[PDB]
Formats: structure tokens, C-alpha cells, sequence
RNA sequence: UGAUAUGAUGCCCUGACGAGUAGGCAGGCGUGGAGGUCAGUGACGAAGCCUAGACCGUAAGGUCGGGUCGAACGGCCUCUA
RNA sequence: GCUUUUAGUGGGCCAUUUUUGGUAAGCAGAACUGGCGAUGCGGGAUGAACCGAACGUAGAGUUAAGGUGCCGGAAUACACG
């Protein structure tokens, strides 16, 4: 009959990254987490303790607790037509600080600067982001570059 | 003599008769709506009878008006009849079916006096 | 056709008139839809709606609950408005003076109000003294202190109070309510 | 009370000022438009003179028509069609072209026809089938006060102020464009020109971006 | 008499009628599941600063 | 009560857009354009007629 | 596909920082309108060079009219096409008064004789044959003889009325 | 809500929308009996029945004429099965 | 945005794409979507599921998919083979 046990289906998911097996480098343990931090969940197959269930692989969430070897992470998992709050106890080997907010934090700090520098000159800011715009007109020169004329080519084989 | 109205449009003048009321005597013409699972009528298959729906409802302006333009109002006696005294361009009296012949001559008489229209004056007339 | 993004012919879901058949109530509404239409004062809109409320959505306001609201610093001289009935609270020993506009006052509640030298005003009387609802304090009763609400949301680990007729031990206290028998909730 | 001709004069006189402002504005736009067109014409000529090639700025504005009926549509395009406010057949709206819209158009290509509208067809779209959304309620335009009332805070006190905001894709294009109810077009009076519609334009069909050929279509549907 | 075994067919039409309601974020989320030693100290910590701000309005 | 098309009704055409009067008057829709004779470079014509 | 026009289409890869002014390629395309023509360009361009519309730019589009539209020409024509069971190169000769008219009947011919639709054909070359007796296929050579004259036997006049009172004559 | 005229659940302006089994709800039609009312109808003809005659209603149904008939019966506000 | 309460249902079937068993099946079993079931209307002669298009009562216009020798509304139309 069917087999649904805890780690079922996880063969390549928890696999180790080619020529990356062995001890986990020490920086993983030197990193520091605080409540509110945003972390990414990726299981480390070499660490059997404190392991995320496969559903939370590739999932990002927030730290609600900090403990000796571990951090608690809340995740919104959707079951049915709704989301429920999930609380995960994970060891620090399966967690990584997320860069998902990095550009935003960067963009804020840069925005404050441009805004002060603007006020201190005068007004004229425009700090909202804008989508790719269509190109403006342009003039392309034929000097040194005269159009080469191409035709489609006949059927061949070379086997 | 009737209050002026827009042209009266009836919009479906044909009677809505029960499906198969024409097929079996046991089925009256009175409208009744098909609940059947397979029924072609309930499913509106092209070629069948049409069913009542609110779209057919008459214009609020001319609704209830008769050909003459008056709304008809049932009348038992003179007192009833006199409730139309101030509206003769709106309502017409229809004399109740059970009013006696001799009484009908009195209602008609007062009707004339008041200029109130009567829809069935020839009823029970001794002639 | 239209690919409809929203359900068609949907009633707003809000009361329009009260469901009540009482003339006097229907007159007060007559008063306040007028007031709400012409005064631009937000108070009148809030009152007009409240009159539509069914008995459950208008819990009584205690006379002691009133007394507490005038202890807000700055509010002592405002006239409290209760759209609903006012009930007496035996367990306050000193009631301020003030003024209360209500739909109903219980015998003992208006007595207490009146014995401190206060006033009991009907909402139409309040209307004439304060067409814009000036200097008014609106009080609402505790809706969810009702008994039925205890049983709402019943389920495993919800802490929510079973619908039950008899109580005491050996009524729905054993398997599922304690670690010893089966499991617990 | 006076008010007889008294506040009728204070009104009529003020009405005359607004028409005046509108005259010199529409007079300006006309100058703007034709010297913009002349300038591109001469750009192209001067480039050939230089032995070069003048390439135009890619279009910043397109006009989409829903070409497909309401049933049997996959959910993803279906949402997009809603977000672009095309919920029934032959109804159409204006779209500003950026990466984050152009990708939307991509998703709905099989169900719509679109291209680059000329000043001419924008003008006749609005004068005839142009309506505003005012407390919903789809109000016909028909008088300039209706616009000034609702779009006034952005500038835009006339019907041609509107048109100008659309075609130039102005700073206030979002508010201008959303103000206009989706246009309700009839079927084309010529017909579709193709034997079957639900092929792409390039394949002999009606859908996707037919570019400047959108004007011939819409004008026959308007 | 065998019959259908299982399907997800139509299940997401249903889910989407009233649904897929976003998580409903709150300011001040619950402390549930937080380390007890921390919470114990946090408790006294708050009591002290509470007393402190009442000493400001003394 | 009944919508009137500016493009068919000169009354309301002039109601919206007062510029319509001078547009029609200065004739404006048929405007002639300045005549210039600038000519295309040999490179342009050569590559046009190229193979 | 339609009544054809011939377009010059010129395009290039988008300018990079380290490669501004990329190399400018041209194709001559037969299409009914500029929308199809630009499409076809990118079609063959992606078959040759590393580009696609998204990373490229159309520099110029231009229609090329016949130099001598009233002069009769013998066109040699070169084509690649797909059959049901394989793909093949052909050479046909067409005689007409403009390139654009020639490509019209080519496409008709490929449809009629080899059952090739428009998608399945590549025009390899179209070029005027300058000296007669470089003319190869004889369904053309036939028409190059001196003092050429032929009749049109058995002529059918189209009737405008359903009935006729005469009986007809095919004389010409 | 402004009286001095007649519906405030009313009256007036405006916009959008209309498929439907199982099923929910709403507003209405019709019947036997009950409280109230119109000092209701009737032996100078109640009720009933007949009638490719008439009229009102989208409809359930309502109203009239004519024929037959012979002792009782109906409108409205409410109650009830 | 939020709360309560309750019906029916808990035999399903089909189409494009992915796809398992089977020589195969108008066979048996999954995936995503769209459909039929509950749904008429135009087209495919005919037909649950295809194409087009989703329905209040109507007037005028224009179209879709599909057609225009005659049955049958609409060129015994034009053009190259
Ligand atoms: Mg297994
Ligand atoms: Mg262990
Ligand atoms: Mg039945
Ligand atoms: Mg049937
Ligand atoms: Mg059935
Ligand atoms: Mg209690
Ligand atoms: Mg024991
Ligand atoms: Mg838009
Ligand atoms: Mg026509
Ligand atoms: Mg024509
Ligand atoms: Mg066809
Ligand atoms: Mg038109
Ligand atoms: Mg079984
Ligand atoms: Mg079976
Ligand atoms: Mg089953
Ligand atoms: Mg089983
Ligand atoms: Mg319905
Ligand atoms: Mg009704
Ligand atoms: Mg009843
Ligand atoms: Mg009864
Ligand atoms: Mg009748
Ligand atoms: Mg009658
Ligand atoms: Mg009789
Ligand atoms: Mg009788
Ligand atoms: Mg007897
Ligand atoms: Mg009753
Ligand atoms: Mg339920
Ligand atoms: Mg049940
Ligand atoms: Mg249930
Ligand atoms: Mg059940
Ligand atoms: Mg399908
Ligand atoms: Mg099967
Ligand atoms: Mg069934
Ligand atoms: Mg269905
Ligand atoms: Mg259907
Ligand atoms: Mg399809
Ligand atoms: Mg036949
Ligand atoms: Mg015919």
C-alpha cells in the first residue's frame, strides 16, 4: 500500500550539493538571529536534528523566538481556502538570513538621502520606482556600417 | 372623456395556457409551471409555448386602463358609486353582478347625474 | 454577456427602517432621518442607524456604566445619549447629576438619575436641545456579554463552552475532557 | 432678493471666461500637435540626407478591443481582461505601454485586438462614445463642466483637455483614463476583413497587435 | 461495483468563491511558544517600566 | 434626456470646444505644408535598390 | 498569403555599452503589409544570427517599387520548401511584368502543384534573366520566339440573362 | 415632512444589471372556519353550473354580460387550519 | 472587514494538453484548466460535452462560427494552377 512517512519523496531535496558534502563551514554558526528577522528555510541533510519538514523547503518566514541551538519561525501555510499560522522550531543550519528585503532597506536609505539633498536644494524629487519605459527616438549612422543583405539558405544535410 | 394617456401597449395579448392543457382533459388551461427534469418547456426549446416572466409587465402609465382609458371600479349601490364623484376622468363604475334589476335603474340614474361612466349599463335592462 | 466580477442584485445588508412596528419608534425615525438629511452633523447619522438596531444589538446601558463615562477628564458636563434602555445599578453608591437621553429608563434607573437631581430626556427632547448633537456622549452596551455568545465558535482547543442542559460532574466532563480518560479536548 | 439677472450675470460672465480659457488651450494643442508631427517628418528626411536612419520612439500608448466573447476563457487571461476593464465583447480601453503592461497585453493576445490610435480616432472615440464614471453611474460627457467638476484638480477643464491628456500620455494619464468608462463599440461595419478572427493578425486573423491598422478597425466599430 | 477513487477536480473553483483569504496580520502578535525564561524576565521588566511612567505623572 | 453627437450636431459641437469655429474658418484641416527639397544620400538609395 | 508588396527591412541588435553601433543587417521581404514584413524579418534573422525581436531593433522599413513596371521580364526564381515527407530546393522560371507579380503566382504555383502553403516556403532568390537563352525551362522559352502569334479557339461569352433566344457561337 | 388635498412602506432624479436543476429566501394568488367593519349583495332572484361573448393582471387569478337556477352570500383589516 | 445559523450534495461524466495499466476499446485510472450535468440560442444535416455565443419584453442596425448551383437566406463571383 501507499507510503506517506515524514521524509518520503525527499530524495534529491535533502541531497548534499555535488562536491559540497561533509562538515558545515563555521560561518553558519557564527551568524546571529533576532526576533523579527526574515529567514529562508532550506534543509541540510547532514543535520538530522531540528530539521524542517519538506513542505517548508524553499519557504520564507519570520523569527518569533530565539533559543540555544535554534530559532522559531512562523510561516503562513495555506490549507483549504485559508491561511493558518505555522510555528517552526529549526536549528540554525537549516535557516539563512534573507536578502528578500535588502533592496528595500537599501532603497529606503538611499531615498532618505535623495529627499534631504532635494529639500536642501529645492523640491524636485521623484523617488517612486517606475517600469521599463519604451525607447526614445534615435539616429543610427550608416558610416562605417553599411547594411549587409541576408537571404534564407538552401536545404543541406551534412550527416 | 378620459384623462389623456400614452398609447396603450399590451405586449403579449395571447393567454398563457398550461403545457398539455390541450393534450388531456384532466389538465386545466390555468397557468402552472413545469418542474420536470427533462421537460422541453421548462428548458425553453425552440418551438414550444412561452412562459410568463416579468419582462412582459405592462407600462406603469397605462397599466390597469381599459380601452376607454378609465380604470374600472366595482359598485354595489349609490354610496359606492358616489365615491367616484370627483374622479370621472379616471375611474368608471362597473355594477356588481349580484345587484338587483330595480336597483340598477337607480345607480344608472345617479351615474348620469354625476357624469360617472358605467361599464355595463345594459345589464338586467327590461326592454 | 458580461464576465461579472461581482455578485449581481445584492442587497446592501444593512437595515433601512427598524423591523419594529411601534408608532412611537417610527416617529423618532421620522424625526432623525430628517435631521440626518439636513444637518450634516455626523451624530444624527449614527443615531438614525441605531434606532434600526434589533434588541440584541442594543444591550442595556447600566446606570453605573453611565457614571463611569463622566469620569473621563473633560467629559463631566456632557449629556449622555443611550439609544436603547437604561438600567439601574445597585452597586454604585454615588451617582452624579447630569442628563440622560434614552429610549427607555427602568423605574429604578430613572429614579436614581432623578434623585441626584439629574434629568431623563426622550430623544426628541434631546433633538430640540441639540440638533447637531452638541455636547453629547453616546454610550453603547456590552454586546458580547450575552449568553449565546459563549457557545459560538465551539470546537477542539477553543475554550468555548458546550451547549448543554443539565450540568455538574458526569455531564460531558470525561473522555476528551481530561488526560486520564482518552485525551483532553 | 435680487438674483434675477443679478447672479445670472455673475454666472454667465464667469461662464464666458472658462470658454475663453478653453479656446486658447485648444488653439495651443493644435499648434503642439502639428509641429510635433512636422518635426518627425523632417527628422526622417534629414536623416536620409545624412545617409542615416531615423528610428521613432516606440509607441507609449495603445488601444485594446476585446474581440472574444465571455465563455471558455482560462483563468489567468481572464483576470487580466478584468483588470484592463474589458468584460464584454467589442468594448475597449486605452493602455499606457510599459514593461508591466506590455506583459499583460502578452497574456491576452488571443482574446483581443489592439494597436496605436491616431489623434483622429481618439478624438472621435471620446466625442461620440465617451462617458465618465461619477459615483459610478456612467455619465455621458456632453458638457465640459462635467469634466472640470471631476477632473478639474488635475488641470483638464474641457473634453479636449481630456483628449490631450490621453494622447500625450500626460502626468495624470491614470486618473484621466480611469475616468472614462470602457468604450462600448459595435461590430465593424465593413466586417472583420478576415475569414476567421481567432488567428493572430500576422497569420491572416484578427488578434494581437495590428499596430496602426487598429484605426481602420475601431473607426468601423465606432 | 467499483467507482471513482479520487480527484482534485473543481476543488479550486470552490476554494476561490469565498476564498484564499490573506493571512490577516496584527501589530503585537502573541507570545505563544516563546522561551519561558525570557518571558518571565520580560514580565518583571515591563512591570518596572510601568511603575516608572506612573512615577512621571506622580 | 437624449445624447447628442458633437460630430453630427454643430450646435453641441460648438458647445464643447469653442475652437471649432476658427478651425473651420481658417480652414486648418486642409493646411498646406512648407515646401522643402532636401534629398537622400547616395548610400540610402544604393542600399534601397541593392539585392 | 495576400497581394504582395516588397519591403526593405533593416534591423540590428540593441546597442550595448561595450558594443554601441552594432552591425545593421538588411533583408528584402515579400509581404502584404509592414506588420507581416517585420515579422518575417525576425523569422529569418533568428535563423541566421544570434538575435530575436526582444534583443533587436527594427531600424528601417521601406517599400521598393518596380523599376520598370510596364516592361515584360523573364524571372528566374529560387525556392526552398517542405513537403509532407521532406524538404527540398527548387528553381522555377516566371514571366511577368514586376517582381511583386511574379512572387504572387509562384505562391499560387507551389500551392497548386506541390500543395505547399505559405508557411512552408522560403523565397531564396528572385532575379531578372538578362540574356534570353539563359532561360532554361521551356514553358517560358515557348514565348520568346520571333513574330509570335496565337489564336484563342472556342470562346465563351458570359450571358447576362438566364434565357437566350439565339443559340450561341464560339467563333472568335 | 412645508402647510391649505388624496398613498413617507410614499413621491421625484440617476446609473448598472436580468441563464438556471437541487436548494434558500422574498412578494403575491386561491379555499373551509373565526374576531371586526362596510347600518355590504339578495325571492324585483343568493349560491352553483353552462357559454371558440367582454374587460383587468407577466402570472397564480380577478371582474362583467347572457343562459340555467332557487336561499342564502361577498369586499376590506385581522385570526385560524 | 466581521458574526451567527441552516438547505441540498457527498454515483458524476466529457474535451485540449501532461499521463499510468492494457495489443486495444465508445476500456480502466491520475494532473491542470475549461465544459456537460443545471443551458436555452446560431453553426457542425442528425447528436449531452466540438465551433460561436450564454437568455427580461421589443424596434432598427451590425456581426460571430458557418455559409452563398437548386433544395435555402446569400456572387452558376473574380483569379492562377
Ligand atoms: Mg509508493
Ligand atoms: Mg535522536
Ligand atoms: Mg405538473
Ligand atoms: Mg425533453
Ligand atoms: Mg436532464
Ligand atoms: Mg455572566
Ligand atoms: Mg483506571
Ligand atoms: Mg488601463
Ligand atoms: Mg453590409
Ligand atoms: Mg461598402
Ligand atoms: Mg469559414
Ligand atoms: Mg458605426
Ligand atoms: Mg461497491
Ligand atoms: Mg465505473
Ligand atoms: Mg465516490
Ligand atoms: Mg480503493
Ligand atoms: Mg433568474
Ligand atoms: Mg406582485
Ligand atoms: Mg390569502
Ligand atoms: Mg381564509
Ligand atoms: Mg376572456
Ligand atoms: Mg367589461
Ligand atoms: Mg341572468
Ligand atoms: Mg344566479
Ligand atoms: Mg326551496
Ligand atoms: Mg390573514
Ligand atoms: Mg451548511
Ligand atoms: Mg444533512
Ligand atoms: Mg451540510
Ligand atoms: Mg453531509
Ligand atoms: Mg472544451
Ligand atoms: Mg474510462
Ligand atoms: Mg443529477
Ligand atoms: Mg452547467
Ligand atoms: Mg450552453
Ligand atoms: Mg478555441
Ligand atoms: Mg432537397
Ligand atoms: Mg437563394
Amino acid at each position: 500500500g501507499k507510503s506517506h512517512g515524514y521524509r518520503s519523496r525527499t530524495r534529491y531535496m535533502f541531497q548534499r550539493d555535488f562536491r559540497k558534502h561533509g562538515a558545515v563551514h563555521l560561518s553558519t554558526y557564527l551568524k546571529v538571529y533576532k526576533v523579527g528577522d526574515i529567514v529562508d528555510i532550506k534543509a541540510n541533510g547532514s543535520i538530522q536534528k531540528g530539521m524542517p519538514h519538506k513542505f517548508y523547503q524553499g519557504k520564507t518566514g519570520v523569527v518569533y523566538n530565539v533559543t540555544k541551538s535554534s530559532v522559531g519561525v512562523i510561516i503562513n501555510k495555506m490549507v483549504g481556502n485559508r491561511y493558518l499560522e505555522k510555528r517552526l522550531n529549526l536549528r540554525v543550519e537549516h535557516i539563512k538570513h534573507s536578502k528578500c528585503r535588502q533592496e528595500f532597506l537599501e532603497r529606503v536609505k538611499a531615498n532618505a538621502a535623495k529627499r534631504a539633498e532635494a529639500k536642501a536644494q529645492g523640491v524636485a524629487v521623484q523617488l517612486k520606482r517606475q517600469p521599463a519605459q519604451p525607447r526614445e527616438s534615435r539616429i543610427v549612422s550608416t558610416e562605417g556600417n553599411v547594411p549587409q543583405t541576408l537571404a534564407p539558405v538552401p536545404y543541406e544535410t551534412f550527416i | 372623456a378620459s384623462l389623456p394617456h400614452p398609447k396603450i401597449v399590451k405586449k403579449h395579448t395571447k393567454k398563457f395556457k398550461r403545457h398539455h392543457s390541450d393534450r388531456y382533459h384532466r389538465v386545466a388551461e390555468n397557468w402552472r409551471k413545469q418542474k420536470g427534469i427533462d421537460s422541453v418547456v421548462r428548458r425553453r426549446f425552440r418551438g414550444n409555448i412561452s412562459q410568463p416572466k416579468i419582462g412582459y409587465g405592462s407600462n406603469k402609465k397605462t397599466k390597469f386602463l381599459s380601452p376607454s382609458g378609465h380604470k374600472t371600479f366595482l359598485v354595489a349601490n349609490v354610496k359606492d358609486l358616489e365615491t367616484l364623484t370627483m374622479h370621472t376622468k379616471t375611474y368608471a363604475a362597473e355594477i356588481a353582478h349580484n345587484i338587483s334589476a330595480k336597483n340598477r335603474v337607480v345607480i344608472l340614474a345617479r351615474a348620469k347625474a354625476l357624469g360617472i361612466k358605467v361599464t355595463n349599463p345594459k345589464g338586467r335592462l327590461a326592454l | 454577456g458580461i464576465d461579472h466580477t461581482s455578485k449581481q442584485h445584492k442587497r446592501s445588508g444593512h437595515r433601512t427602517a427598524p423591523k419594529s412596528d411601534n408608532v412611537y419608534l417610527k416617529l423618532l425615525v421620522k424625526l432623525y432621518t430628517f435631521l440626518a438629511r439636513r444637518t450634516d452633523a455626523p451624530f444624527n447619522k449614527v443615531v438614525l442607524k441605531a434606532l434600526f438596531l434589533s434588541k440584541i444589538n442594543r444591550p442595556p446601558v447600566s446606570v453605573s456604566r453611565i457614571a463611569r463615562a463622566l469620569k473621563q477628564e473633560g467629559a463631566a458636563n456632557k449629556t449622555v445619549v443611550v439609544v436603547g434602555t437604561v438600567t439601574d445599578d445597585a452597586r454604585i453608591f454615588e451617582f452624579p447629576k447630569t442628563t440622560v437621553a434614552a429610549l427607555r429608563f427602568t423605574a429604578g434607573a430613572r429614579a436614581k438619575i432623578v434623585k441626584a437631581g439629574g434629568e431623563c430626556i426622550t430623544l426628541d427632547q434631546l433633538a430640540v436641545r441639540a440638533p447637531k448633537g452638541q455636547n453629547t456622549l453616546i454610550l453603547r452596551g456590552p454586546r458580547n456579554s450575552r449568553e449565546a455568545v459563549r457557545h459560538f465558535g465551539m470546537g477542539p482547543h477553543k475554550g468555548k463552552a458546550p451547549r448543554i442542559l443539565s450540568t455538574g460532574r458526569k455531564f460531558e466532563r470525561a473522555r476528551g475532557r481530561r488526560r486520564s480518560k482518552g485525551f483532553k479536548v | 432678493a435680487e438674483q434675477v439677472a443679478a447672479e445670472r450675470a455673475a454666472r454667465k460672465a464667469a461662464n464666458k471666461e472658462k470658454r475663453a480659457i478653453i479656446l486658447e488651450r485648444n488653439a495651443a494643442y493644435q499648434k503642439e500637435y502639428e509641429t510635433a508631427e512636422r518635426n518627425i517628418i523632417q527628422a526622417k528626411r534629414d536623416a536620409k540626407a545624412a545617409g542615416s536612419y531615423y528610428v521613432e520612439a516606440q509607441h507609449k500608448l495603445v488601444f485594446v478591443v476585446r474581440i472574444k466573447g465571455i465563455n471558455k476563457i482560462p483563468p489567468k487571461p481572464r483576470k487580466v481582461l478584468q483588470l484592463l476593464r474589458l468584460t464584454r465583447i467589442n468594448s475597449g480601453t486605452f493602455v499606457k505601454v510599459t514593461k508591466a503592461t506590455l506583459e499583460l497585453l502578452k497574456l491576452i493576445e488571443p482574446y483581443v485586438a489592439y494597436g496605436y490610435p491616431s489623434y483622429s480616432t481618439i478624438r472621435q472615440l471620446v466625442y461620440k462614445r465617451g462617458f465618465g464614471k461619477i459615483n459610478k453611474q456612467r455619465v455621458p460627457l456632453s458638457d465640459n463642466a462635467i469634466i472640470e467638476a471631476n477632473l478639474g484638480k488635475y488641470g483638464i477643464l474641457s473634453i479636449d483637455d481630456l483628449i490631450h491628456e490621453i494622447i500625450t500620455v500626460g502626468p495624470h494619464f491614470k486618473q484621466a483614463n480611469n475616468f472614462l468608462w470602457p468604450f462600448k463599440l459595435s461590430n465593424p461595419s465593413g466586417g472583420w476583413g478576415v475569414p476567421r478572427k481567432f488567428k493572430h493578425f500576422i497569420q491572416g486573423g484578427s488578434f494581437g497587435n495590428r499596430e496602426e491598422f487598429i484605426n481602420k478597425l475601431v473607426k468601423s466599430m465606432n | 461495483a467499483k467507482s471513482k477513487n479520487h480527484t482534485a477536480h473543481n476543488q479550486t473553483r470552490k476554494a476561490h468563491r469565498n476564498g484564499i483569504k490573506k493571512p490577516k496580520t496584527y501589530k503585537y502578535p502573541s507570545l505563544k511558544g516563546v522561551d519561558p525564561k525570557f518571558r518571565r524576565n520580560h514580565k518583571h521588566a515591563l512591570h518596572g517600566t510601568a511603575k516608572a511612567l506612573a512615577a512621571a505623572k506622580k | 434626456v437624449l445624447k447628442k453627437n458633437p460630430l453630427k450636431n454643430k450646435q453641441v459641437l460648438l458647445r464643447l470646444n469653442p475652437y471649432a469655429k476658427v478651425f473651420a474658418a481658417e480652414k486648418l484641416g486642409s493646411k498646406k505644408a512648407e515646401k522643402t527639397g532636401t534629398k537622400p544620400a547616395a548610400v540610402f538609395t544604393e542600399t534601397l535598390k541593392h539585392d | 498569403m495576400a497581394h504582395f508588396k516588397e519591403y526593405q527591412v533593416i534591423g540590428r541588435r540593441l546597442p550595448t555599452e561595450s558594443v554601441p553601433e552594432p552591425k545593421l543587417f538588411r533583408m528584402r521581404i515579400f509581404a502584404s503589409n509592414e506588420v507581416i514584413a517585420k515579422s518575417r524579418y525576425w523569422y529569418f534573422l533568428q535563423k541566421l544570427h544570434k538575435v530575436k525581436k526582444a534583443s533587436g531593433e527594427i531600424v528601417s522599413i521601406n517599400q521598393i517599387n518596380e523599376a520598370h513596371p510596364t516592361k515584360v521580364k523573364n524571372f528566374g526564381v529560387w525556392v526552398r520548401y517542405d513537403s509532407r515527407s521532406g524538404t527540398h530546393n527548387m528553381y522555377k522560371e516566371i514571366r511577368d511584368v514586376s517582381r511583386v507579380a511574379a512572387v504572387e503566382t509562384l505562391y499560387q504555383d507551389m500551392a497548386a502543384r506541390h500543395r505547399a502553403r505559405f508557411r512552408s516556403i522560403h523565397i531564396l532568390k528572385v532575379a531578372e534573366i538578362e540574356k534570353t537563352a539563359d532561360v532554361k525551362r521551356q514553358y517560358v522559352k515557348q514565348f520568346l520566339t520571333k513574330d509570335l502569334k496565337f489564336p484563342l479557339p472556342h470562346r465563351v461569352q458570359k450571358s447576362t440573362k438566364t434565357f437566350s433566344y439565339k443559340r450561341p457561337s464560339t467563333f472568335y
